């Protein structure tokens, strides 16, 4: 009925996306 | 920066021209001495704002500089409440970073 | 990538020369449709590894290909809670990225 269907099938691999927090630190002002 | 003009958005403000022309209490020269650690923390040595007049802005901004408002682009915004307690005396005012960094790439 | 041949360390590793050279079940052909968004997401079209044979594989790693393994910088590691592994068997392997982008900047 369908020769091509009797071959291999691809593995589908689905990664979760990569992200990390917006980590940041604040400068301090001084009067002089 | 004066927060009474810049409503705090960095989600759709992206170029220097988006910062209101009335918001710039002070501007300072290029950061003298810089490095990036293996941990991706950017570091720089201290900076000063000259002869500052005006008061009560409550925030600080850092940007990539091209000399022109359309192509200079924003890198961070800061809001620590110690910015409520500078009231410039017509004076030098000085920016001291945390020793270990202030932005991670 | 085979995860028994590579315990990942997101801090100490920097280049393709750090990956234990036997952990590499297959080598990515170069990415295409490489695009970006104002949120800082990178996107690309799905990648195929053709006719793969090897041991069970559990992760994907992305790096800047520069010919010399000692200067090809690592840029991500990926797995999933549910797409936990692949059994190579002479089939093609297709890595299908999340449609809305797969690395944040």
């Amino acid at each position: 009925l369908n020769p091509e269907s009797t071959g291999h099938r691809d593995w589908i691999f689905r990664p979760d996306p990569a992200e990390d927090a917006d980590e940041v630190r604040d400068p301090t002002l001084y009067l002089t | 920066i004066d927060a009474d003009d810049y409503t705090v958005n960095l989600t759709s403000h992206t170029t220097l021209a988006n910062i209101p022309s009335g918001a710039i209490i002070a501007v300072s020269e290029s950061l003298t001495g810089k490095s990036v650690t293996s941990a991706g923390w950017v570091k720089a040595d201290p900076t000063v704002f000259p002869e500052v007049t005006g008061d009560t802005g409550e925030a600080v901004i850092v940007y990539k500089h091209t000399g022109t408002a359309s192509t200079s682009t924003l890198l961070s915004y800061h809001d620590s409440p110690t910015y409520q307690f500078v009231i410039p005396n017509g004076s030098d005012i000085r920016v001291i970073w945390p020793t270990d960094g202030f932005i991670r790439f």
